[PDB]
């Protein structure tokens, strides 16, 4: 990975790979869904679908080019893919839709066709995708009245008030030269990308992103969306975790790998070395679970999600899981730390070394915006190998022992008890 | 003949029992604070059904 700032202030990052048969060039901006207010929530989701509209995709398809876009809470990306030897054609396409000509995409015929397509997607998401809308409600109750609680797709009530003047106002404040990184992955080398950008002189004005007033803060709270006509119950639960650039960034990732993932219908996932599986397989308390560790610029979340049809034993599934989190402070063993070291190196080795240059362009550009450089995979492996049992017990006594939680749930969640009997399971009464 | 001793053991009992009464009002109002400020919203479901 090579990073280089040019004479006019453009940051170029490149990860060359000579054994790939494609190349990807794009632009990543450092503003996401957490840079909006509750009135224009959804302008980033509308800018993505304007880029991927049919009249834009038909111009790129005549040259042999494919388009991609991704909206997150801290960044956005607009990526063009081609063959290794058509990389200057994908730079001319990216020039003519972000720099030199943007008023033909925001015509009134193209805007109203795009807006009714996005309104159909958000309506279909809210009635059909139950594990993913419970995790979005967990962000809105844990970080409430703070910028980190807005959903990345927007809401159905906020999207119907957006006009074409809202999209031009968001682009003038956030699509700036001091907020952008030009990325390149696959079969493309660093010097041909720099010389191709420098051939077009690119005036590129000197604005600056608006700064936010409110800092993100965690609050212990809950939200319940009861629906008795659904066949299951979907629950997420979390504490406050680590941000990016934390010293305990990898220790929180190793603690979630100790408890891991589960699928009750796969025979090999029932044989894993996890002590929680002894409690929940006797009466078949759930269908699946997974533990996460999400990290953002300001704060983070650490917890688990689950789905079950055993709706009369929900209180045993929450009680057995939280009693295993207590063991990280008092009685975590040595075999559990050595097993989670090997499975964490396999997990993020498959994340950073897939064969997709579109996935690598998103991970590379999001890291240079925050740190200014990218940590290597060989240096991340030495940090994981130096974690001891005392490092885990010191982290869990600060973040997990007797702390506030955030809960979200939907479906047949009558058997889920109050806040205060789940909150009292965060300590043991033994010690 | 117990009169002087009874009034001294009654001073110890009333002080302890009136301190336990005031401490239990505080603890009850702490544990009930999540129920007392709970909020409910109703959006009527669509008639698909």
């Amino acid at each position: 990975a090579e990073v280089t700032q040019l004479s006019n202030g453009i940051v170029v990052a490149t990860e060359h790979n000579p054994s790939a048969h494609t190349a990807s060039v794009g632009v990543v901006f450092g503003s996401g869904a957490a840079n909006e207010n509750p009135y224009n929530n959804g302008v980033s989701n509308l800018w993505k679908n304007i880029f991927l509209s049919k009249e834009n995709s038909a111009v790129a398809a005549k040259e042999g080019l494919a388009l991609s876009s991704n909206i997150s809470r801290d960044f956005q990306s607009y990526i063009v893919s081609s063959l290794p030897g058509s990389t200057d054609k994908s730079l001319d396409f990216l020039n003519q839709s972000f720099i030199q000509q943007k008023a033909n995409l925001l015509s009134s015929s193209n805007f109203e066709a795009t807006k009714k397509s996005v309104l159909k997607q958000v309506q279909d998401f809210e009635e059909n995708d139950h594990p993913n809308r419970v995790l979005e409600h967990l962000h809105s109750t844990a970080f409430q009245n703070t910028p980190l609680s807005l959903p990345t797709r927007g809401t159905l009530e906020s999207l119907e008030n957006l006009v074409v003047a809202d999209l031009e106002s968001f682009a003038n404040n956030h699509f700036l030269n001091s907020n952008a990184v030009v990325v390149g992955t696959g079969n493309i080398k660093h010097e041909d990308l720099v010389n191709s950008i420098e051939s077009k002189n690119l005036s590129l004005q000197t604005g600056t992103k608006p700064v936010l007033k409110k800092k993100a803060a965690f609050l212990g709270s809950e939200v319940r969306l009861r629906d008795d006509t659904l066949p299951k119950a979907w629950i997420s639960l979390a504490v406050e975790g680590e941000p990016v650039n934390s010293p305990n960034y990898f220790v929180a990732k190793l603690a979630a790998q100790i408890f891991g993932s589960y699928n009750a219908f796969e025979p090999a996932s029932r044989l894993q070395g996890i002590k929680l599986l002894d409690n929940i397989q006797e009466y078949q308390l759930c269908d699946n679970f997974n533990h996460f560790s999400l990290s953002y610029k300001d704060s983070g979340l650490w917890g688990f999600s689950t789905a079950t049809r055993n709706v009369t034993m929900i209180d045993d599934l929450i009680h057995f899981t939280l009693k295993q989190w207590n063991r990280l402070t008092i009685s975590v063993t040595d075999t559990e730390v050595e097993r989670a070291k090997s499975l964490l190196k396999l997990q993020l080795g498959q994340l950073y070394e897939s064969g997709n240059p579109v996935n690598d362009a998103n991970l590379l550009g999001a890291e240079v915006l925050i740190k200014g450089s990218k940590l290597s995979l060989g240096e991340a492996f030495k940090k994981i190998d130096a974690i001891t049992v005392k490092d885990v017990k010191a982290w869990a006594g600060k973040r997990l022992w007797d702390q506030d939680i955030a809960i979200a749930g939907t479906g047949q969640i009558e058997g889920l008890l109050d806040y205060m009997r789940i909150r009292s399971d965060m300590s043991m009464m033994r010690w | 003949p117990e009169h002087d001793e009874r009034k001294r053991l009654g001073l110890k009992t009333v002080i302890i029992l009136s301190s336990l009464y005031l401490l239990s009002i505080w603890v009850k109002k702490f544990k009930w604070a999540g129920i007392k400020t709970r909020k409910f919203v109703f959006n009527p479901p669509k008639p698909r059904k």
